[PDB]
């Protein structure tokens, strides 16, 4: 490797001096189908490079080639011909990359990903979807998170990384490719959902509990008269196999991952890793199988049942999510679901769920069998959380006695009676002097929170409405 | 300028009961008039003839909701200090009158409040400190002020505020920023404090009051626990007790 170093430098250099070049976009610009078919050389020198990987480095940069690959990725939006093999060369460049990376960018690799999300195309997708899940997020996942101690990023910025794909995707397939994902692969993805679904934005309120009821779907109601099976989620597209020189490389998902480089390399023409399939990894799984992690196949139906068949629950809908890799293979490599002071912060994203239910309103039964469920009243609770809690459920029920006559309206004013009385009568029993000290015209600053304060006008007729909301409050014992 | 301020409340009472009577030019020129005199383009009108004024704007918009154009509304100013004026009496009571939420009741749509985002960020940054700060508040209350209709470009803007703190614009006044990202959680910080604990809270500072508001803001941030959802009425007297603090800061010959 002399003149392949050499080369790759000569490329960084000219977009050096094409950047320093203030970009005026002067004719000729190299197009797309030029650049990748510049680029598609490089990849076949890539290809032969890499055919021998096993720290075998050698002498490329990776550090300015991630920046440069950025301010490409941002000239995609300024591009007219040639944007899918545009994106097929980014693809390629950056996954072989993926075995000679340093660790001091790899930890922002997945976000930096996603932030070029709303860049591309919706066409451009597909590729991005079908190629993500295989390749970018999993080694980021498996390379990276030995190391701990260091703030990864799927503690912190899963979240926003899950934002950004409910935000800018209107797809059942690729929410579900990006969910499933994150929830095999790493633990604790529950508590950072819940907190995007508490403190995010309000236009991905619907949609993030649309698609977790994919893979949560017990908080309905029993008794559950649902009419809101709008886009039945039929899951995403099964795999086709990379392997060329395989046997079965049509149809059939994957269940292990190759990561062994250079077989992979030499034997698939394609870039690591290679997704075996049930049929496929059973060949090198006797001397290479610390490799093969367990992957879990498209489930179009998870039960609302539990899915593991030697039930003993009483409720056959089951809460609690456990997601080990040990023995969910048994169904056709499903999914397989389960059945303590972590509560308070889950009751403040149904105060922020139900916050903007004011105006296909279904939340409200899910945050009526959220807070019945595993919520529970205590000495825990503070007296700030339970004054916001009892104020937040009284615009609740002045809120429900509004919403006349639609067919939601006419959901949650029949599951009004008989499942949060109850929760009253305890609410009754144990805190009923903290219920009427926020009963008072102008309460203490940790009761009289949220909503409509922001006003520029008289406080006195909000007092007045409060009135006629008690008025609506009494006749219901 | 007390009765003054009660005849141009007439003149808003007329247009806020009377909707047909903004086809004249005349009405126009008061428009333009009052504007100019509040910009003053030393001495300030009070608090009821600026609030007059704002109103008068106000009604203007929402009723010549196809004509003015927002460019020459949000008058053109090539001098900075009269761009900060603007920021300071124009702006923000635009934005706390405006605020009203009623649902049924229509405000200012998409393109003239993405205008003032970018007018806002233009501010900061270039496409020196107070009008940098009066640009923060600026930035505060259109995000406070505007939840619900700015649902399509929080990308972009993360972006912005990813480049104001790399570019340490103001100092402390992005620390004060960032403090009330974090204290009241509006839900850009998702996208945000990953770059706190990961690029900002990882690279320490050197001078030791931003070392004093690091640690502030670190220990604001690391308690992971239940946060407080203010009643928000109080977020708008900050507002005023800020507005107060600056009025008697330019006013005062230094």
């Amino acid at each position: 490797m002399s003149t392949k170093a050499e080369q790759f430098a000569s490329k960084i250099r000219y977009l050096q001096e094409y950047h320093n070049r203030v970009l005026h976009n002067i004719y000729p610009v190299p197009s797309g189908t030029d650049i990748a078919n510049t680029l598609k050389y490089f990849s076949q020198t890539l290809l032969s490079i890499l055919s021998r990987t096993g720290s075998d480095y050698p002498s490329l940069d990776y550090q300015g080639l991630y920046v440069t690959l950025v301010t490409l990725l941002d000239l995609v939006p300024l591009l007219q011909h040639g944007q899918h093999d545009l994106g097929q060369s980014i693809f390629y460049t950056t996954t072989c990359l993926l075995p000679f990376l340093n660790d001091d960018i790899l930890s922002t690799l997945p976000y930096t990903m996603i932030s070029t999300l709303a860049t591309f195309p919706p066409f451009l997708h597909k590729d991005i979807i079908e190629y993500l899940s295989t390749s970018f997020l999993p080694m980021a996942i498996l390379g990276s998170s030995r190391r701990e101690g260091v703030p990864a990023h799927v503690n912190l910025s899963a979240s926003s990384m899950l934002m950004i794909a409910m935000q800018y995707t209107s797809n059942p397939v690729y929410h579900c490719q990006l969910l499933e994902c994150l929830m095999k692969y790493k633990q604790e993805v529950w508590k950072d959902l819940l907190y995007v679904i508490a403190y995010g934005p309000s236009q991905v309120k619907p949609p993030a509990v649309q698609m977790l009821f994919h893979y949560w779907p017990n908080l309905k109601p029993p008794g559950a008269i649902s009419e809101y099976r709008g886009l039945q989620y039929t899951a995403w597209n099964p795999i086709h196999c990379q392997h060329i020189e395989c046997h079965n490389a049509i149809n059939k998902p994957a269940v292990k991952m190759c990561i062994d480089p250079s077989l992979s390399v030499a034997l698939g023409d394609k870039p690591p890793p290679l997704y075996l399939c049930e049929e496929c990894s059973e060949r090198i799984a006797g001397d290479h199988s610390e490799w093969l992690i367990d992957v879990l196949l498209p489930q179009a139906e998870i039960s609302a049942i539990c899915q593991k068949k030697n039930c003993s629950s009483h409720v056959r809908r089951a809460v609690v999510t456990c997601f080990s890799a040990g023995c969910c293979g048994r169904h056709g490599n499903r999914p397989v679901r389960y059945c303590a002071e972590e509560l308070v912060c889950a009751v403040e994203a149904v105060i922020s769920l139900l916050k903007e239910a004011e105006f296909q309103r279904l939340l409200s039964q899910f945050g009526i069998w959220f807070l019945v469920s595993l919520c529970t009243p205590s000495e825990n609770t503070p007296t700030e959380s339970l004054a916001r809690l009892v104020a937040m459920v009284f615009q609740w029920f002045h809120s429900t006695a509004y919403m006349m006559d639609d067919e939601v309206g006419s959901l949650v004013e029949k599951l009004k009676p008989q499942f949060v009385t109850k929760w009253l009568k305890t609410v009754c029993d144990v805190r009923f002097d903290v219920m009427v000290m926020c009963l008072l015209p102008k309460p203490m600053e940790f009761a009289r929170v949220g909503g409509y304060w922001d006003k520029s006008c008289s406080t006195v007729t909000q007092l007045k409405e409060g009135l006629n909301r008690i008025l609506c409050l009494i006749p219901y014992n | 300028w007390e009765p003054a301020s009660n005849l141009i409340e007439g003149v808003c009472l007329t247009l806020q009961r009377q909707p047909i009577i903004s086809f004249l030019p005349h009405l126009r020129s008061l428009i333009n008039v009052c504007v100019n005199l509040v910009m003053g383009v030393y001495l300030s009108p009070p608090l009821p003839f600026s609030t007059a004024v704002v109103r008068l704007v106000a009604l203007q918009i929402q009723a010549l909701k196809e004509d003015f154009p927002l460019s020459h509304v949000i008058s053109p100013f090539t001098n900075q200090e009269r761009r900060e004026g603007m920021l300071l009496n124009l702006l923000i009571p635009f934005v706390l009158t405006v605020g009203s939420g009623s649902k049924d009741s229509p405000w200012l749509e998409q393109p003239e409040v993405q205008l003032l985002l970018q007018t806002v960020i233009n501010v900061l940054l270039p496409p020196a400190e107070s009008t940098s700060q009066a640009a923060y508040l600026a930035l505060k209350v259109i995000l406070v002020c505007f939840e619900r209709q700015l649902g399509s470009q929080w990308y972009w803007l993360s972006l912005q505020v990813k480049e104001m703190a790399l570019r340490k614009v103001g100092g402390l006044a992005l620390w004060d920023f960032l403090d009330f990202i974090v204290r009241t959680r509006i839900p850009i910080f998702v996208l945000l404090r990953p770059f706190i604990q990961c690029k900002l809270l990882a690279q320490p500072a050197e001078n030791h009051e931003e070392l004093s508001a690091r640690q502030h803001i670190a220990d604001q941030l690391e308690r992971r626990f239940i946060p407080r959802p203010l009643c928000k009425s109080s977020l708008i007297a900050e507002f005023n007790s800020e507005l107060k603090i600056l009025k008697e800061a330019v006013h005062s010959g230094s």
